[PDB]
């Protein structure tokens, strides 16, 4: 089942590397 | 203590929105399709400065170990918020100090991702420790640490 | 707190050891190897077996992500001392309690590592809390947690 | 240049692996 938890955080850490 | 299982899960959930073809690597076209995805405009020396700071196998990708590194190093030394908060306010678009589910779902929807108004609302219940059904930074923060 | 960088490198490593073709895949084939070398006798049916618990993709072999949900799934609850036990004992062949510089070189050589002695003694060396030029149970337990 | 413990983890991590 979807986690959201795991769906947020990889979203969060995704953005971090996206980031200067 | 120990990396675990779940902690692993998330990694290469972040992974995957890089890799999006499923291939197993980043190459520096899914690098800046996700930056601008999220409002960024990198440019093509500085998605190859990127790759190459972690390419230990010089092949010019990204594979999973050298993914980690990169995360490892960025996650390393965040006490002047400033690449905290950078991050926040890819979310917190009209600057108004939360992150409401409006602005999840846009930055999921620019990350390719289709997610239900259910799927969504249970993201932001998963960090919404005050439970005032919106996300604030010191909320975003614990998501990463917690 | 944070998977480190250096914490990657070593779990790269071990990756490696399986990896000998370097491709970035484990198959049944090179687990059984490295087992083998370290006295062990899997079925080919175990080997399978080893392979489905983490296999998420159903490709058959074992990935990057594949092979850390594999430690970390051994590492997680090893209080019952019987696996770090078994581990301690595939290098302290003579079951005297000290893991020996030779005892280490045997266990290298067998694992396909070309290594000079004065390589091996300084990975005793990492090792050797007490000073005593071998390393015991609880400097192994060490070297796993530290 | 070769890291001692790096080598020594890795081997470790390894034969617990192989570890029933
Ligand atoms: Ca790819
Ligand atoms: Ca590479
Ligand atoms: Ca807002
Ligand atoms: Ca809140
Ligand atoms: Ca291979
Ligand atoms: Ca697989
Ligand atoms: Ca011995
Ligand atoms: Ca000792």
């Amino acid at each position: 089942s979807f986690n959201a938890r795991r769906k947020l955080k990889g979203a969060i850490l995704t953005t971090m590397l996206a980031t200067a | 203590d120990q990396l675990t299982e779940e902690q692993i899960a998330e990694f290469k959930e972040a992974f995957s929105l890089f890799d999006k073809d499923g291939d197993g690597t980043i190459t520096t076209k899914e690098l800046g399709t996700v930056m601008r995805s999220l409002g960024q405009n990198p440019t093509e020396a500085e998605l190859q400065d990127m790759i190459n700071e972690v390419d230990a196998d010089g092949n010019g990708t990204i594979d999973f170990p050298e993914f980690l590194t990169m995360m490892a190093r960025k996650m390393k030394d965040t006490d002047s918020e400033e690449e905290i908060r950078e991050a926040f306010r890819v979310f917190d678009k009209d600057g108004n100090g939360y992150i409401s589910a409006a602005e999840l779902r846009h930055v999921m929807t620019n990350l390719g991702e289709k997610l239900t108004d259910e799927e969504v609302d249970e993201m932001i219940r998963e960090a919404d420790i005050d439970g005032d059904g919106q996300v604030n930074y010191e909320e975003f923060v614990q998501m990463m640490t917690a």
